[PDB]
């Protein structure tokens, strides 16, 4: 309810710290969706006026970070439970086969920010692959969001 | 890290369909 997963904690600290130079505790409107998208994330305008609309709710022009991802935390919660876990190929699944292979995780890292080659991407498929094919399925991309 | 590398992938891009609208 207030907290979730190290997840806030990962994006809570940035989104906070990316656009707080004004030192008004939270960080701007205006600029949330900006804190938003500096994460690599690319939302809604219509949908920033929508959070927006939720967050101005006090009208204090600013927006708390330990809240907003409670926001996206109910954004996929309650929608669909199922689709949940296949977005996560709409995420890395790039040559829509049903195996995010390894050059789809390295160019899956090039969109998210790394260059990862060829002997490289054995490690971050192996460490997920139960059978080592060289190609993510759902299992073992999913199995390692529980595995810990 | 050797044996857990997507694990540290996913806390930053675990969903993106949740903020996406398309």
């Amino acid at each position: 309810a207030d907290q979730l997963t190290e997840e806030q904690i990962a994006e809570f600290k940035e989104a906070f710290s990316l656009f707080d130079k004004d030192g008004d505790g939270t960080i701007t409107t205006k600029e949330l969706g900006t804190v938003m998208r500096s994460l690599g994330q690319n939302p809604t305008e219509a949908e920033l006026q929508d959070m927006i609309n939720e967050v101005d709710a006090d009208g204090n022009g600013t927006i708390d970070f330990p809240e907003f991802l409670t926001m996206m935390a109910r954004k996929m919660k309650d929608t669909d439970s199922e689709e949940e876990i296949r977005e996560a190929f709409r995420v890395f699944d790039k040559d829509g086969n049903g195996y995010i292979s390894a050059a789809e995780l390295r160019h899956v890292m090039t969109n998210l920010g790394e260059k990862l080659t060829d002997e490289e991407v054995d490690e971050m498929i192996r460490e997920a692959d139960i059978d080592g094919d060289g190609q993510v399925n759902y299992e073992e991309f999913v199995q390692m969001m529980t595995a810990k | 890290t050797r044996k857990k590398t997507f694990k540290e992938v996913a806390n930053a891009v675990k969903i993106s369909a949740s903020l996406m609208g398309t």
